[PDB]
């Protein structure tokens, strides 16, 4: 059961994976883009090495993650988004060699209708 | 269960219209990048257009760009390929392809039956070879060449004699579901490769190459594997 | 200068509006909907009484807003974003009696172009 | 600065088709909402449609019945409207007009001169009172519009002067639209409203509509002619 | 075992209770004043009611408390320290209605052994 | 575990002087307040001084007069009481007593065993009712003590034996200390309080007396005896 | 003027520099060590280079600095008081190649009169 | 303003005991370390003793620990010196000295004026030269070093010919206030120079270093400035 975020091109889109904050206690988050029915899911971002800090925001080129492990609330945040960022996204919880996941993300990208010129 | 199925060919005079159709059942249409991919009798596979879910992006290749117009109906699940100014270069099965999800980087993980059409009277792939004689057994490679880097995003397809194409391996290196583990994949960049570990009666067959790293998914010519 | 924030009926949209966090410092932020070129720009919500606390998300209906006071950035949620919420909307810093602006924002609201009946 | 040029207007025959242009200059096209209003010779405004800068919202007045398309080019800065199966009853002067950032509770600030179209041989009621008013230069003069259901604050008035586009004077039923002299001012709140000329000059002899802008549909008021006592 | 934290009258007297952070994490904290072996721990302040605002200082008289969750590091504040402070306290985390002491702690007051008559 | 052994009583002329000492050992006699108590022959506890663990403050019993001085050496675990101008009225065993952390509001829980003195050829009223009591095994027993000013629950109340030191059972009005039968309980706060034996045994009857330690002198009530009906 | 902060050897002393949040916005505070009448005051530490950051403590060694800019306290932490430590400090105001006095304050470090032995 | 006053010497027999005080005035005596320095007839000076604000730190010289006790009176701005057990080595002139803020690192800035004492019938200091002969105008430096180094807690007296000493140079290079620029100082760790630019009349003196890195001040022997 996939869940679809749609973000129109140049915009950021703001992706949200809700969890139980007490079932994943102290595990940190990542976010991976799954290319096919059996994989690779390329991670592209995961919360900060400190669980204490999944607060802070972490980076990887546009693509940026923070989690809050009170509410159980995991943010990824696509700046700037372009066509090539469409696909298949996981949620994923990390505890040891095994990972969860959260949530199957499709990431659907609108066209700007606008014409910007000035 | 994923089922597609083109209607719409038949015969047309040069410069006429013709509207292909495509119905789709088994899966959440309106997820879904689907494309239109057609062949020349005797030729390789051309690749046509592709378009997204929301229409918004459509993408032609430049031998048909202007002439043809891709479009879908989500709420019916069928996918259209609208075409116009139909010249004798245009004869050809085409076939109706679904992309796993996204576009850039992926592939075409389900194919229809093929519909005729018959018109009266970039990156460049490029295979090596073009004909390959091989015994049941054999270990085969086959190569690939892109003529600018494609990182990992190459696609190879299988198409035995009077069928529709079938994908084999996505993203260079991965084996797609239900395809035997003999066929693999290797290569980055521009050189690239699929390795048959032994041949199989039923792998006889023509392959071909495609790269997705663009917004025209264009095949290889093609490497028709007859036995020696 | 007016900046569009697009958005798909049905989602969230955030919208977020930098600023120098040492010009405007100490200062409580403002969104409201400006209804014409000479107003009103109705109030819809604000930060936290205490600006200490601008990292505390305060709500009016469906709309959200928390301040990033540190790396200087205001965020404002509209939750399930519906065409009536199409228009312009002004981010604004509070100081005494005075208000600055800090963007000026175009909010456009494109129709779910999905069939999500599965 | 702001210009919006209608054309595509003539003759045609009932049951034939007309499609009228509208190109716009002078402002970020692609950032508003646009809309058609027609004038059937000696009537009041009706408004006709909006279109959202996206194309994905459309809207259209029920008396149409469905007979119109209203669509845009944002890249070519052109507004157009399809006009299928022609009748009398189509017979108007139509104006392309700019809203104001959004649609619901917006307005229109900019109008085209309108294009002639000649056919040869949500539901909220706004009702104005008086439909004719005769006054003298220097009067106060107060114009009632009245809602059939609550529109809350979302009602613009508009002067046609005779001969001319009409111009937006009110949005939002009390805000003084830039450029407006001050003489005029709007009140009210829920479904009575009023429009007060506190002191008449000579070129406010001409007739004063209503608009709603709470619903998609934004209907104007049948019209109030201030003429010379 | 009881930490000694020496004050001097008329001043204000720290004491620090460090803890596992990730052993607390999301428990409030409280201080008590231990009148015997056998009790009672009369409660003297606790941390906010949302474990998210632990940093914002609370007070009861002239004793304060402040958590840091992050550092895990409990300090608490006891305001111009006067002799009939002196005696055996607890540093406590709270869960439900349980307590558990994260340190015994006692506060020993010495004369202002100056004379600032000046 | 908890060991207090005093030393230095002996015969002394009136106007004299004498020092006594006190031994501690089984706890960090560093970390507590120290106090003397005095018994005349044939009269009750009376509260003579207490000292913190720096030795910056110093309390004496206004019935000494400043006669005496308390010190304590942490670094010998030894406390130490110097007694100047020697009266009748100082004949007395004077005992060694350990205050539980703290010293207002907290009480004497560990003694010593007292050394005679014989001499040869703020200020809070503590009454207790009754001075004697006639009771029976397994009789219910309540004591009562009055302080003249409001003591909270600062009110401690210990047991003396026949020829034996004086003995905690309850401190802070209501908490029973460890070790003592639970047919010992208090209760009271302000000024008023009572001690209560539920159920009289053979070894209670003794004679019992309250403290207050809301102020920094902490006074005896004059004692209730309990004897055999 | 100087002001005099006393604490035992062996505990932690806390220094607290009062100050105009007003007059000194935008400056980074520093603590140093006045050794003489003509000086030198040989800087022991300063708060955060940025001084949107002074929230946060500094350390050099056993002495830490964290500022409140909001209320106007500075705050420095000597850890393990010695008696080497025992002299007179400043708080300073930095703004370019100036230093203004905030406080003049004196350390007088106290014997541990407690025996610790067990 | 500042003022230190001695008293309490006179004669004693070897055994007995004696009591010195000083009396302060003109800063808040509560607030500072204080000390005392003693000189015997003919010899240079040796610290004593140095107590803190709140007597709760006090450090005696090897040669009279045990049988000194240095206190103070905070409320009558008063120091004490208890002297038990006078040897014929305890014959000296006994002065009382502040400690500017601090006692580690620190220098003692103000001297009193000395009270007689006659008994009736760690880190070493060295200075080089004993005696220097040179005249007016010259430049002088003299040399002080350390067993262990002190890194830059040493402090430079002068004592003029029947006068009480005088503090010239603290932390190594810190010119103490009025007092005149031709003296400098320089050194860290061990080695130590006293440097006079050009030498004036009133310079002609007895000059002494002193370390304060640990608890014992101890002074140099001392350099005589002799007029050549
Ligand atoms: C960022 O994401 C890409 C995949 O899009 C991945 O290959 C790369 O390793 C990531 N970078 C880091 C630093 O993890
Ligand atoms: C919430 O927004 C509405 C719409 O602008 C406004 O009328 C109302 O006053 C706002 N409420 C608060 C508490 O600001
Ligand atoms: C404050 O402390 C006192 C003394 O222990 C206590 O009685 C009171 O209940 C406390 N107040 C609160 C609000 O906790
Ligand atoms: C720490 O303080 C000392 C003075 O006590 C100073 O010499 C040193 O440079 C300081 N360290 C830093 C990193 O500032």
């Amino acid at each position: 059961n996939t869940t679809v975020f749609q973000g129109v091109a140049g915009q950021s889109l703001q992706v949200s994976c809700p969890y139980d904050s007490m079932k994943h206690w102290g595990r940190r988050k990542a976010w991976c883009r799954q290319l096919g029915e059996k994989g690779p899911c390329q991670r592209v971002v995961s919360t900060h090495n400190l669980w204490l800090l999944s607060f802070l925001r972490r980076w990887n080129g546009s693509t940026a993650i923070t989690d809050d492990t009170l509410g159980g609330t995991l943010t990824i945040t696509l700046r700037n988004l372009q066509p090539h960022d469409a696909g298949l996204y996981q949620c994923q919880s990390l505890h040891g060699s095994e990972a969860d996941t959260l949530r199957k993300v499709l990431v659907e990208v609108l066209a700007d209708p606008l014409d910007h010129r000035d | 269960e994923v089922q597609l199925l083109e209607s719409g060919g038949g015969l047309v005079q040069p410069g006429g219209s013709l509207r292909l159709s495509c119905a789709a059942s088994g899966f959440t249409f309106s997820y879904y990048y689907m494309g239109w991919v057609r062949q020349a009798p005797g030729k390789g596979l051309e690749w046509v257009s592709g378009i997204s879910p929301s229409s918004g992006y459509t993408y032609y290749a430049d031998s048909v760009k202007g002439r043809f117009t891709i479009s879908r109906d989500n709420s019916k699940n069928t996918l259209y390929l609208q075409m116009n100014s139909l010249r004798a270069e245009d004869t050809a099965v085409y076939y109706c392809a679904r992309y796993y999800y996204g576009y850039y980087y992926s592939h075409m993980d389900y194919w229809g039956q093929g519909t005729l059409v018959t018109v009266s009277s970039d990156i460049q792939m490029t295979q090596s070879p073009s004909s390959l004689s091989a015994s049941v057994g054999d270990r085969v490679t086959i190569t690939c060449r892109a003529s600018q880097s494609i990182s990992s995003y190459l696609n190879w397809y299988q198409q035995k004699p009077g069928k529709a194409p079938k994908l084999l391996i996505y993203a260079a290196s991965s084996l797609q579901s239900g395809v035997p583990s003999r066929f693999s994949g290797s290569g980055s960049g521009t050189d690239f490769t699929l390795t048959i570990s032994s041949l199989q009666p039923e792998d006889f067959a023509t392959y071909y190459c495609q790269q997705s790293r663009s917004g025209l998914h264009t095949f290889g010519q093609g490497t028709k594997l007859e036995i020696k």
